[PDB]
């Protein structure tokens, strides 16, 4: 799987409170986190399914 | 516009609770489940101005007349969004031109707790040091959002002083304020930064971005409404 899947979630500098998903390699699942709305890193998905299809197993 | 039926009491991290209904143009942008993700400002009964990075869609709703989001009995207006107008010049990389207009399906019923904020003229000049106010339900500590609407008085900063920290990240459609002991934070985006113009509260900025930890000693950055108001008027006129 892509290495970006191993990066911790990135909220960014913007001040929104948008729910997004990131893959948590320690748990083996996608979890939710608050995204600020701009400058998203790649381990940031709009659905748990997209996240698992991209990072599952990393 | 700009004149609340309920006068606010002055004197968001390190801000204070607002007098209920004293910022009648403040709206909460929520998803279909009622989850607050951004703030906004009513500019008239059919339009709301917010930030482009909030990514509002027609599935989201505008909630007007709210004070305590933890109150299920509080009377509010859940307004559907008919169309979203994101400024085509919004730069997703630099965050410049961070503004979006929301056209409501059904007009908002203006009242004592629901009314519009005034818009400035493109040539308006709000001097640095001017004490303005920002409001919202964003984090009060960098954690869940506060239930009750918060407010904070803060000064506008000159571009020179702002750039002393942010350097070239500050663009022409941005204005800074803060670094004075208070700070907008996660959940405040899209909300208003207002200053008085001839006694009437006028939208000078839209909460956009800033310190990644909402530091109260760092300049907060807002979309400069004077640089974007012509786009606003043109959009309203054509729709």
């Amino acid at each position: 799987r892509p290495d970006f899947c191993l990066e911790p979630p990135y909220t960014g500098p913007c001040e929104a409170r948008i729910i997004r998903y990131f893959y948590n390699a320690k748990a083996g699942l996608c979890q939710t986190f608050v995204y600020g709305g701009c400058r998203a890193k790649r381990n940031n998905f709009k659905s748990a399914e997209d996240c698992l299809r991209t990072c599952g197993g990393a | 516009c700009g004149v609340p039926a309920i006068q606010p009491v002055l004197s968001i991290v390190n801000g204070e609770e607002a007098v209920p209904g004293s910022w009648p143009w403040q709206v909460s942008l929520q998803d279909k489940t009622g989850f607050h993700f951004c703030g906004g400002s009513l500019i008239n009964e059919n339009w709301v101005v917010t930030a482009a990075h909030c990514g509002v869609t027609t599935s989201d709703v505008v909630v007007a007349g709210e004070f305590d989001q933890g109150s299920s009995s509080e009377k509010i207006q859940k307004l559907k969004i008919a169309k979203v107008f994101k400024n085509s010049k919004y730069n997703s990389l630099t965050i410049n031109n961070d503004i979006t207009l929301l056209k409501l399906s059904t007009a908002a019923s203006f009242s004592q707790t629901v009314s519009a904020v005034c818009l400035p003229s493109a040539s308006d000049d709000f001097a640095a040091g001017t004490t303005c106010v920002t409001t919202g339900w964003g984090l009060t500590r960098y954690a869940n959002t506060p239930d009750r609407l918060q407010q904070a008085s803060l000064p506008l900063l000159s571009n020179t002083n702002c750039k002393k920290y942010w350097g070239t990240k500050i663009k022409d459609a941005m204005i800074c304020a803060g670094a004075s002991g208070v700070s907008s934070c996660m959940g405040d985006s899209g909300g208003p930064l207002v200053c008085k113009k001839n006694g009437a509260w006028t939208l000078v900025g839209i909460v956009s971005w800033g310190s990644s930890t909402c530091s109260t000693s760092t300049p907060g950055v807002y979309a400069r409404v004077t640089a974007l108001v012509n786009w606003v008027q043109q959009t309203l006129a054509a729709n």
